[PDB]
Order: structure tokens, then C-alpha cells, then sequence
């Protein structure tokens, strides 16, 4: 998509993810683990779920017989009819084809955008205490304990209480 | 040492087409076209009619098949292959647009018109009107002179109407299958009907000949009609092979008309109505039938078209 | 110590609809749907032609509520519900093209057919066209037998179409209350009439017959008519019953034709009409009359369809 | 929006900005003040107003009557054109629904992006003389006057001439 | 010291449109809209038949100039302005309804009616229908009275379709010159003429009367038809004035007709026709013609629509 | 565009770089060189040609004539045709204009973008080797011989390898 991230410099999605659209994946001392991300997850479910709102629906308005198919209409009225309805499958079958793809093509890009913004999210908590891998994966200099992951994850990380030792490491 | 921000995936996503893209794959999506038939009329909560053997038409005249169906109150109005609307053979003229007409009138009311005859005979029947023994369309007076060969006198008759709603008036006129029957039941020489009303002027002389024996028979009645507006008055001119009108319809109200070949069935709902059947959908086109009527998704060509509901999916 | 980035908000924003969300508040938004309307014709700057108690077909044979339209121009023709095509009851036959073709005529020019008479009267008059006493249309000639009952001649009349667009020809067929009231008119006997052009065959035999009491008279006038091409011919045999054309129409250039029921103002000026009055408006949708007519917004279903003009408000 | 901006990193708008669509907001020992950015609120109210220029508009095609409100038409002629204009009644009531909520959700981002727009030519002005915090804002580690702030706002601060003393607050 | 990224660009780039701006520049851009036409009909691989003097009607019937078209066969048939449906002056009723079928017959086959007749003439012919001396309709027979004011008596005949697909039946009335020449056809009295099938009831009384000279000849003869249906009879009575089928035609699969004044090209394939040649293209839309027929790009009123193929080019 | 770099923080396009739609520009003590990027190039020239591929085309839908170039059909008939094509004309104009311009919108856009990721691509490669320059460029500390320029085009760039010596002259 658009943001690059989805297909792009995240190399692939994990199949083992089973708990949400998005997630962290750490590995340190204790060793690997991964989370789902409720917040991106539920802001792309809600937006893809309003659109099925808008779109799964038909009408109120009702139309009638115009001809017969057990006693044919005269023939030139009849024709002009059929030319009628034509003329208006061409245009229906147009409409659903262009909705359906524009449709797609914003629901992948706004997908790849939450991605983004969940990681541009993760990048300016971790201030400069962290620097960026550039496969979707930030290297921590300062010893981040699976309690120390999870306040990446809840958003409650204090950059300024590991700060020195992280920026020591420079 | 490092945190990673990733996204879920499958082995094997599902396909669909983008401004950019075809049969690119993401991680869910659902179709947007309705292929599904219900092949019922599915007509719970709805007044419903299913005219049968009955024509539409014939609801106006009655013919013996018609004859539970004089007066009938409808939603929802089913017309059959099996319908017929005449007993002796005959056709409506401008019969679509009458079609049309009873198909959203909510069904008919009758009212008896008022003509009373002087100077002729008015019970005229036949054997395609069956009634144990012959009969005649049940609306209808088949006008004849008193004896045979006798003149059928220069006519005049009115019908004014005093109600608030357009009256449906029908009217028939006989083609004999000689020239020399149209003498017996009428008198011989050239006949004329006329009909007058405020935005209405029209004129009908017989055509007597040979036709092919429909029900064993090779007479035909013309059928004609006029919708007579509210306290207008509506004038017959005639010297003879006339149909006369006993009766007037009245519109009930509002319905909608099918032509189908299933089955009724009061378990399930619908909106959507085809000849096969109900279309039952929230989806916003359909593949089934261009000709579906009521409220229906917009018909389309094409007989899929996937929704992505997901992300794209890019597996290891 | 720090520099801090932001955007501007109110307390409260407009509500608007997007892809993915009912009822997003953004900052400012403006309508797209127009629903105000101006309960006159706002005719400034064009010729405008108020037909009034005049009927639009009634300028091409005359009766005398039409005598000041019989060669009218006009951008912009306005019929009125008061408006009436005949003095002597009667109707066209292909009326309502006939409308079509004069609602966007500009107008029309009159021009002698160049007709004379041997052996019949021509001045045939009535009490329902009231000039200062008994008359008949303007345009038009009742042709009778020299007195009652007496042989009207068969006859043969002829006009050429010497200019370079085609000739509007009208004329007229009597239905006469009795069938004794046809002979003292045109003498006794089936009486034919045809009319043959390039492209253009058709005959009318007369129906005589009671009608209802239309002006206090029974009597009804056919009216017929055809478009004569440059350089073609038109023919006309009759043996009676007939109303001769004096005069033929042709049509001056363009113009618009609409229905109404309200006033003309020279103040304001507008380009989408419909029966209550006029739509201006810049705005490309419309909710007000579906069968608005000009060069009009696209009429919707919808009564509003906000469009944003401002980023979303997302206040404190 | 899609750019994560506006409802998104900025917490949110404010409603003393009275002069622009965006602006910046400062705070230093001479105290708070905010002004506005002219060329992103510019930028903006110029493609939005294009949207106007563009669709603020009816046709020159002319329609005329096909049918007749004081004398019907033939029932049979009069049924399809019902058919046939309530057919083009609802192609057009899709059309102007489909129409505003795309040109919304577009004029949504459009203005998401320029907000992002601008926060990212001030990162890259002020270089390495400091840092994001995460809010919308920029922690300056020199001391910037009102002077200073200026500058900024007017695309012309130097980031060399205070880079040391701001590098050595680290 | 520094490494920089950037993108192309030129000079000058191609003017587009987008949702936000007129006439931003792009580096590359294509057009949408096709504006080019041929000036022949491209009919590469395609059965063709171009009717050229022959009307489409006459094919039907058989006037001289349709001699060679009683049979075709065809994917794509072309009516010429130059086209003629008759040879004796007269004309269809139903007219267009029935090219409509013809164009899309696929062509037609023709098969003996099988009437015999006895008591009168069969073989009435004229000046207009020129085959080295006067002739007639080749698929018809003028039917006349035995003599010059004999009795034409009453007639019944009948013609089954024993095929499997619907038979078009094409009959005529004549129309004499004077009310004194019908006589002599047919001898004395009103003629009338009916005709029945299963959904077809109509009738047709003559009417004389002089007409313009066309061909030099001021009679008529009126062309009529119906559709009748695998093993449906249909039924002529008649007195006179009438003009029998011989054959009967049946349609042999599928084709498109147009009209059109340019030349046939077997050296260009295309599917888009219009009356000044052929539209081929790719593009989704056409500028050339709203009434182009066949598969074509969709109409628009614009003259050019570009789309952008590059990013937008920022020149130095 | 809405990613801010085509006619953005990039002054303008270059007139000499006839190889590809993207790529780099570098200056060292060997001299200058210019080089096209294929991999964001290709994946541009590949989303506008699936445009094409979409776009241009008609359907396999016939229609045939209802009315008559020689011999004009009946007027009320004739008039219901001329309506009912006029509407119709009226619907694929509007579809046709706007059409063109949401795709012209979204190709500029995703032009925007792809050179967008490009910028992003390379300044996650060069890690902290280098700095934001903000017209499309960056400043490198160390010394990058033309191997350098071409490791950093050919995606092989070893920041590591390098990282000291450009960190010392922050
Ligand atoms: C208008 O189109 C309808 C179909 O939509 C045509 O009716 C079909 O005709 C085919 C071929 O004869 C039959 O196989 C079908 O049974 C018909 N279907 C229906 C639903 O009627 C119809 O002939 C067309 N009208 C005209 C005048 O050509
Ligand atoms: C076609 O629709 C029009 C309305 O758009 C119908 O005319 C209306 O009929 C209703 C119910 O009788 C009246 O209340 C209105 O006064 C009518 N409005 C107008 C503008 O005429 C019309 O009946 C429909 N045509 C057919 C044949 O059903
Ligand atoms: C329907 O529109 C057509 C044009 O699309 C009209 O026919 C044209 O009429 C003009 C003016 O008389 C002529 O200059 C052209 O030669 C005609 N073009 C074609 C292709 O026929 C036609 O008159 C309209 N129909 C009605 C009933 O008004
Ligand atoms: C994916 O894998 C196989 C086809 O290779 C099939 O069994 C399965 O249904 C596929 N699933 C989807 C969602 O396409
Ligand atoms: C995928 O889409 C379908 C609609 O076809 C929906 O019912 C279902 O809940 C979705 N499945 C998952 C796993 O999200
Ligand atoms: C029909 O009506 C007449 C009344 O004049 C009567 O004489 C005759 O018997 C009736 N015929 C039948 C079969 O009812
Ligand atoms: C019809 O006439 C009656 C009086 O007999 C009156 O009450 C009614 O309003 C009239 N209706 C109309 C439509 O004019
Ligand atoms: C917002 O506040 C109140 C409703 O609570 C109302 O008076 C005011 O008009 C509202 N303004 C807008 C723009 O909705
Ligand atoms: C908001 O939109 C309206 C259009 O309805 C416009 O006239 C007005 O200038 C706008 N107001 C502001 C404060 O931008
Ligand atoms: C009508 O015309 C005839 C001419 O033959 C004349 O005798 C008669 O008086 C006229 N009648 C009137 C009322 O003008
Ligand atoms: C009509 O005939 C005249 C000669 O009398 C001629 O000038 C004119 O061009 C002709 N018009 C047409 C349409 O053939
Ligand atoms: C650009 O330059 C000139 C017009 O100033 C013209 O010769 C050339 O064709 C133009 N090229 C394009 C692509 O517009
Ligand atoms: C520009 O677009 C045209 C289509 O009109 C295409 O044929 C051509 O290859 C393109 N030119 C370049 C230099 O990309
Ligand atoms: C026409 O047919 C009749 C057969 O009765 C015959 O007598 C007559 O000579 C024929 N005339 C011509 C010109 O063939
Ligand atoms: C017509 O009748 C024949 C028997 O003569 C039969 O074979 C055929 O099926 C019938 N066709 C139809 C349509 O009923």
C-alpha cells in the first residue's frame, strides 16, 4: 500500500498472530514472546465494519412490470424497453465494479497506515533510548525485562528512567 | 534486546481486485453480488392472490374460472401460465396498460352500472362458458335483437360516476363467424358503437369473417375499456354487436403484481420477487434477474464481485 | 524549552458522512442538495408566452380564447391548468406529440392553404364559439352540403408545401348527436376521408352517436394532423363530415414548453422550471421536483448530502 | 485520518486559533504564545476550495417534458417513462451519495496530511537541537527567545549556531 | 559528504484534471476518450448483405430492386439512404417494429403460403414494379374480381406453421384511385377484411380517394403483418382490396443491422458502427456518435478526458 | 501530493535523470554521480499500468438501433428515446469526468509515496551514520568512496562498518 509498511519494510505478517490485526513481538534475556495490539487492531475493525454498514443495503424505492413474459409486449415498445434496462445493467455493473475496487484499494492502504502508525507510535515512546532496525523492529540498548515490554506495549514506558544507560550505549 | 512490530496473516488469502490490482490476496473479504434463489413466492404478512387458472383480466369480465376472484383485496397479486382471461374466445385492446393497472390497484370493488334495455333481448350465452350448461362472462350483458334477423333499434346510454375514484368501465363487441350471423343476432347492416367522455372519443364497426376454432369456435369478442374520471359521464352510442357493461370496477388501493411459476409459501419474507422465485438479500446487487421487481438489489453482469474485509495478506 | 505543533477546533462541529463513518464532525461543511425553491417563473430576459386560458393546441385552429396566439413567438411557452384547445368540444389524435412538437417550436407563423370551394357551403358556425354572436375556429373551415340533406360532392383538394420546413396540417372530423343530423348536414350515405403524403396514409369514416353535454352540446370535433415536407404534397378526397384547414403552421426556430401554476416575474432569472415555480441554484443535486425541466441540478432522493470543507473538529 | 496526525498523535485541536487552520503554540521563559502557519492552512484551504470550483456546478443539457401533469399520458407510454425516470432517480441518488462520502473521507486526510506535513518540516529544522515528544511538540534543549521561536515559524533558524549547546544538554 | 534522492521530470509536461485541481502537469498522461473514426463499414469476417437500392421492407415483399435479397443470409446488414421498400406506392404499418426484427433476423427464408384460389383473377400487375414490362411484388399476388364490377365473393383461407419457430406473415390493401376503380377491381360495395390468431385480432376496410402522383401513380397499396407462432393457424376472410402473401418468411439466427452512406472495407475489423463508419478503439468512452451501435465505448459530451501515467512534473 | 515529497520537502524533479521515475544523486571527493532506483521506479510503473489494464477497455454488450436515421420514428416515441438516451449520455459524462479525476488524484499520490519510501528506505540504512538534510538529502560523517554510494543503492550498506568514525563527528 500507500505507507510502505504492509508489503514493504515489514518483510511479513505472522501467522501465529491469532489474537488481534497487529501486535509486538519482543526478545531479551527471559526470551521471546508476542502480544496483540487492541488500540490499531479495533480502530481498523471499526473502520472496515462501517463501511460494510453503508454498503450492505438495497433500497425502499420499488419498480414494476414494464413488460410480460407470458404475453409479449408489442414489439418497438418492447424494444425500446430491453435497449432501456440494457443501458442501465451497463451502468449498475460499472458502478459495482469501480465501488468494489476503490473500495479495496482504500482498505488495504488504510491497513497499511495503522501499521505505520502504531510503529511511529512505539518509535517516539521509546524517544532515544532505542534506534530503528529497519524491518519493522526497534534494538533496545538498556535491559527491558518482559515487564519492561509489557509498559511498551500498555504505553506507560518512562524513556527518562533508563535514559543514561541506553544513551551510553550509544 | 530488540522489539518488533508486525501484522496476522494466513497461508492462503482470498483474492480480489483493486484500482491498481487483479486478484490481489487479503486476509478476509465477502461478496457483494446475490446468487441465492428462494425458489417459493415467500409472502408472509402480505394479503396475497394467486389468480391460477384465473387471467387478470377475466377478473374484469368474469369468465367461470374468474368467478372467486370478482371482487378480491391484495398486497400482493400472482398471474400464472395456466391464467386465462376469456371463456369465449377474444382478446382486450390496449390490454398491457390494463395489466398494469390492476397489478397496483390493491384489488377491484364492483358496482352494478344501471342500464336497463327496452326493445331487445339481453341474455345471450354460449358453450366456452361453462356453468353446468352454457353461460356467459359473469360483468357482462351479450346484447341481441329480440328475434331473429329483427332490427336492433339505434341505442343511447349513460352511466355517470358519482364516486370519488376513477370507475374502470369494459366493454366487448362480438365478430360473428359469418356476415350473415351478424344479421341473425343483430339485423343486418353496417353497426356502430361510439363512446364519449370528457377526454375520451372513439368509434368501433364489427368485422364479421372466418376465424380458427379456439374452445371449438371461431367467433371472437373484442374487449374495450376507459377509465371514467369522478362525476364525469360516459356515453354508448350503439345499433348492435355490443357487449354490454353490468358492472364497474373500482381500485382498492395500492399492490404490487408478479408473474411467476412456484409455489406460495407464508414461512419466509420477501421484497424482491422473479418468476423462479424471492430474492432474500442485504447485499447491494444481484446476478439472478434483470427483470426482478419490488425492492431488489441493482442487478449486475457480473456474477461475483469480493469485498476485502482485511488487510492484504503477505505470508513467511 | 519546547515548541508545540496543533490545528484549530471549535466546540462544536457539522456532522457529515464518510466512507467508513455516520456522522464524523468535521470543522465547516456546505450542502450539496438544493432545496429551495422560487414560487414564480423567473423569465427575465426571454420571450415568454403565457398561454393563459388559451390551450397550446388550440393556437393552430383558434377558438376564441386563443385569438391572440395565432402566430405567437416565444423562447419560453407556459401552459396553465385553466387552459382549453376547443370552443366546439372535440379532441386531437396524437395530442400529446403534438404538444411536444409546439412546446419547442419558438413559436409559430401561419400561411393560407390556398383552398376553394364549388358546390358546397363553408361557413358552418356554433353557439359554444362565441365571437359577438355564433363562430367557429379561427383557422379553420366547416364544410357542409349547399343545404339539408342534400349530395355533398366527392371531393379532391391539394397543397403544396412551397417553403424550405415542413407544414404543421390540421384538420378536424364531426360526430354529429344523431345519425339523421350526419344526412342534414352532408346528405345521407357512408362518408369517407383520406390523406396521403410521401410518407403519411391514413382514412377516417365518421361515428355518429349521443355524447354528454360538453358546453351544453353533444356534438364532438375530431382533430388530425401531419408534418408536410418541403416540396411534398398532401391530398385530401372527402365525401363530407369533414373540417377543411384555411391556414397551415410552421414553426419558427426553439424554445422551451412547461406547466404551471404560478406567476411570471421579469426580476429574477432562471434556467429550471418546474410546476410550482423555479430552481436556481449553483448547487449539482436538486430534491425538489424529480420532473423539473431545462438545464437543471440531477434530482436525489436525498434531502441533504453535507460536504466537508474543513478537517475534522476534535475540540478539548 | 489516515496520516495519524489529527484525532492521533495531537491529542487535539485548539480553539484560540482563530487566524489558521494550523499554527504553532510556544513556551519559553518569556512565556506562551501561538501563531499561525500561513502556507499549510493555505495549502489546504486551496484544494479543498477546488473541490468546490469543481463540483459547485449543473450542467448546460437541457431536458424537456416527455409527460403531462394536467392531461395523462397513455397509461402504457406513461409507465415507462415512471420506470425510466425512477431508474435515473436512482443511479443519481447514488452517485451524490457515493460522491460526498468519498470527497469527505478524502478531504479528511487531505487535511490529516498537511498537519503531518508541517510537523515534519519542523523536525527537520531543528535537526539534532532536539527531540520529539510525542504529543505534537518538540523539547528544545537551547534556549530559544521569542526570537528563536520566530525564526522557526518563519523557516529561517540555523541549526548550526545553536547545535553544541544543545547536543552537550544530550 | 552527502547523498540526495529525487525523481524525473521534463521541461513541459501534459495538463490533467484531478478531485482537487484543472490542469496540473503530469510527466506522461493518455487519452480515454476516442475521437478517431473510420470512414468505412469494417466488416473483416463478417457475413454481409448491403441492401443498397433495396429496401429492408422490400425484402419481405419483392419489389424488382429486392430481387436478389428474397433469401439473404447475414451477420451484418446495411440499409442505404438510397433504399426503397416498394415498387407500386404504399407503405407498412408497424414499420419500424418490423426492421427491428429484420436487422436482427439473421436474414430469412421463405417458404410457399400454399393458397389456392378459385373464382378470381390472381395475377394483377403494374407499370411501377418494371421486369422488361409490368409486374408486381414477387412474394404476393394482387387478387381482383374474375372480370372488370364482378362480384369478388367472400373468402376463407387459412394458413398453418408447421415449423418450430414464428412465421412472419405480410398481406396488403389496395387503394385505388377513385371510388369507381374499386368497383372495377372487385366489383361494387364496402369490402372488408379480417384476420385471427391466438393473440391477434384485426380488421381493415379500404378507403379510395386520389393520392399524389408517386411513380407517377396515385393509388396505394397498404402493407400489414403479423408474427404467427409454431402450429398457430391464422385466418383471411375477405371481399376484396386485398393483396395475398404468397410465402411466408422465416428468420434464419442473429444479426445487427445499421444504417449507413460509406463503403464497405473487408480489409478492417471492428464491432462499433455508426452512419459515418466505424468506431474501433480500446478506450472506455467515444466522442464520435451517441447513436453508434454494436459493442461500443460508452458516449460522452466531452471531446477529451487525459489521464495521468506519470508522477507531476516540478521542473527546475 | 499527500506524502509531501513530489513538489514537497524536494524542491523539484531532475530533467537529467533519463535511466528511471526515482533515484540518487551523491557528491563525495570522487565528484558527482546520478543513478536510478528500479525497485521504487518498477513498483510506480506497475500500479499505473494496472490502471491501464483496467481502464482500457469496452464491454462485450451489444445494443442495437430503436430509432431511424432515414425515416424518423413516431414523434411521442421518438421523444421518449431521445430523453431516456440523454439521461443516459448525461450519467457516463459524469462517470467518465470523475473517473479520471479520482484516478489522477491517487496516481499523483502514489507517485508521492513511492518516493516517499524510497527517502525512508535509505535513512533507515544509514542509521545513525548520517543526518536529515531536509531538501532530500543526506549529510554522511564518514567517507563514502563511490564503492559507498553503490553499497547504499545496492542495498548493502554495512552501517556498523562505519559507525564510530561518523558518531565521533556528530
Ligand atoms: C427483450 O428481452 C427479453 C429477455 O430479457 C426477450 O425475451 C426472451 O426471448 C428469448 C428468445 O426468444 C427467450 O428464450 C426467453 O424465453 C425470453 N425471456 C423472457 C423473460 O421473456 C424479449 O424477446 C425481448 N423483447 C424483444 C421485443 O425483442
Ligand atoms: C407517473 O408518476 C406520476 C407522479 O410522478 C403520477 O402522477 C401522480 O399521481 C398521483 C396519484 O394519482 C397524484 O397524487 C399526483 O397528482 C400525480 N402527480 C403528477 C405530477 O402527475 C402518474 O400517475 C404516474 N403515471 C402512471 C401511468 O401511473
Ligand atoms: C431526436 O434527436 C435526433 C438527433 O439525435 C433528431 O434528429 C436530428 O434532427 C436535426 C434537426 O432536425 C437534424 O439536423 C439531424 O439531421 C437529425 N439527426 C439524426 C441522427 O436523425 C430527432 O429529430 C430527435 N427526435 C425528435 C422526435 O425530436
Ligand atoms: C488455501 O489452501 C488450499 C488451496 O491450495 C485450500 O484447501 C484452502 O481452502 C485455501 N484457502 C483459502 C482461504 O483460499
Ligand atoms: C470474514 O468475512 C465474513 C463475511 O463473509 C464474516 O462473516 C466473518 O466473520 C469473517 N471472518 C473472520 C475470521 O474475520
Ligand atoms: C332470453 O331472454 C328472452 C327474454 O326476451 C327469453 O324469451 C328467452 O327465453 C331467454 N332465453 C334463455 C335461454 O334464457
Ligand atoms: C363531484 O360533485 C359532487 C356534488 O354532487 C361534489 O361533492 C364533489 O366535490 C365533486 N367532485 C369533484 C372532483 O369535483
Ligand atoms: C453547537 O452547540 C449548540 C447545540 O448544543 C448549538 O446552539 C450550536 O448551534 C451548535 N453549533 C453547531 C455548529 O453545530
Ligand atoms: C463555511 O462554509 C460556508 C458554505 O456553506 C461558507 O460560505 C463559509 O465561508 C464557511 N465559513 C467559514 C468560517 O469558513
Ligand atoms: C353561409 O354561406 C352561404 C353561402 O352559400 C349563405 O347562403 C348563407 O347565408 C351563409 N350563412 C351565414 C349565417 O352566413
Ligand atoms: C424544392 O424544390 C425547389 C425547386 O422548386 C428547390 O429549389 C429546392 O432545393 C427543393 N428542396 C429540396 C429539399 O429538395
Ligand atoms: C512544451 O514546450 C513547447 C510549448 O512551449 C512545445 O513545443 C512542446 O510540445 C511542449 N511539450 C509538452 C509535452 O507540452
Ligand atoms: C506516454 O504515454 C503514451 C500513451 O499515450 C505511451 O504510449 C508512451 O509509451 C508513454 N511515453 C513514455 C516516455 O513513457
Ligand atoms: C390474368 O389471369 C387471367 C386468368 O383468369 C387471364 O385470363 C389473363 O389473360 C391474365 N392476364 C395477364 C396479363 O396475364
Ligand atoms: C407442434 O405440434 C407437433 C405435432 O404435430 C409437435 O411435435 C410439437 O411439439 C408442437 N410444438 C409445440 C410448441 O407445442
Amino acid at each position: 500500500g500507500l505507507f510502505g509498511a504492509i508489503a514493504g519494510f515489514i518483510e511479513n505478517g505472522w501467522e501465529g498472530l491469532i489474537d488481534g490485526w497487529y501486535g509486538f513481538r519482543h526478545q531479551n534475556a527471559q526470551g521471546e514472546g508476542t502480544a496483540a495490539d487492541y488500540k490499531s487492531t479495533q480502530s481498523a475493525i471499526d473502520q472496515i465494519t462501517g463501511k460494510l454498514n453503508r454498503l450492505i443495503e438495497k433500497t425502499n424505492q420499488q419498480f414494476e412490470l414494464i413488460d410480460n413474459e407470458f404475453n409479449e409486449v408489442e414489439k418497438q415498445i418492447g424494444n425500446v424497453i430491453n435497449w432501456t434496462r440494457d443501458s442501465i445493467t451497463e451502468v449498475w455493473s460499472y458502478n459495482a465494479e469501480l465501488l468494489v475496487a476503490m473500495e479495496n484499494q482504500h482498505t488495504i492502504d488504510l491497513a497499511d497506515s495503522e501499521m505505520d502508525k502504531l510503529y511511529e507510535r512505539v518509535k517516539r515512546q521509546l524517544r532515544e533510548n532505542a534506534e530503528e532496525d529497519g524491518t519493522g523492529c526497534f534494538e533496545i540498548f538498556h535491559k527491558c525485562d518482559d515487564d519492561c515490554m509489557a509498559s511498551i506495549r500498555n504505553n506507560t514506558y518512562d524513556h527518562s528512567k533508563y535514559r543514561e544507560e541506553a544513551m551510553q550505549n550509544r | 534486546d530488540k522489539i518488533c512490530l508486525g501484522h496476522h496473516a494466513l497461508s492462503n488469502g482470498t483474492k480480489v481486485n483493486t484500482l491498481t490490482e487483479r486478484g490481489v490476496e487479503v486476509v478476509n473479504a465477502t461478496e457483494t453480488v446475490e446468487r441465492t434463489n428462494i425458489p417459493r413466492i415467500c409472502s408472509k404478512g402480505k394479503r396475497t392472490v394467486d389468480l391460477g387458472q384465473c387471467g387478470l383480466l377475466g377478473t374484469i369480465t368474469g369468465p367461470p374460472q374468474c368467478d372467486q376472484f370478482l371482487e378480491f383485496s391484495a398486497d400482493l397479486i400472482i398471474e400464472r401460465r395456466e391464467g386465462s382471461d376469456v371463456c369465449y374466445p377474444g382478446k382486450f385492446v390496449n390490454e398491457e396498460a390494463l395489466r398494469q393497472i390492476l397489478r397496483e390497484s390493491g384489488g377491484i370493488d364492483k358496482e352494478a352500472m344501471g342500464f336497463t334495455y327496452s326493445g331487445i333481448r339481453t341474455n345471450g350465452t354460449t358453450s366456452a362458458c361453462r356453468r353446468s350448461g352454457s353461460s356467459f362472462y359473469a360483468e357482462m350483458k351479450w346484447l341481441l335483437s329480440n328475434t331473429d334477423n329483427a332490427a336492433f333499434p339505434q341505442m343511447t346510454k349513460s352511466y355517470k360516476n358519482t364516486r370519488k375514484s376513477p370507475a374502470l368501465i369494459v366493454w366487448g363487441i362480438h365478430h360473428s363467424v359469418s356476415t350473415a350471423e351478424q344479421t341473425k343476432l343483430y339485423g343486418s347492416g353496417n353497426k356502430l358503437v361510439t363512446v364519449g367522455s370528457s377526454n375520451y372519443q372513439q368509434s368501433f364497426v364489427p368485422s364479421p369473417g372466418a376465424r380458427p376454432q379456439v374452445n371449438g369456435l371461431s367467433g371472437r369478442i373484442d374487449f374495450h375499456w376507459l377509465m371514467l374520471n369522478p362525476n364525469d359521464t360516459v356515453t354508448f352510442s350503439f345499433n348492435g354487436a355490443f357487449i354490454a357493461p353490468d358492472r364497474a370496477s373500482f381500485l382498492r388501493g395500492k399492490s404490487m403484481g408478479i408473474q411467476s411459476g412456484v409455489q406460495v409459501d407464508a414461512n419466509c419474507e420477501g421484497d424482491c420477487y422473479h418468476s423462479g422465485g424471492t430474492i432474500i438479500s442485504n447485499l447491494p446487487f444481484q446476478n439472478i434477474d434483470s427483470r426482478a421487481v419490488g425492492k431488489c438489489p441493482r442487478y449486475v453482469k457480473q456474477r461475483s464481485l469480493l469485498l476485502a474485509t482485511g488487510m492484504k495478506n503477505v505470508p513467511e
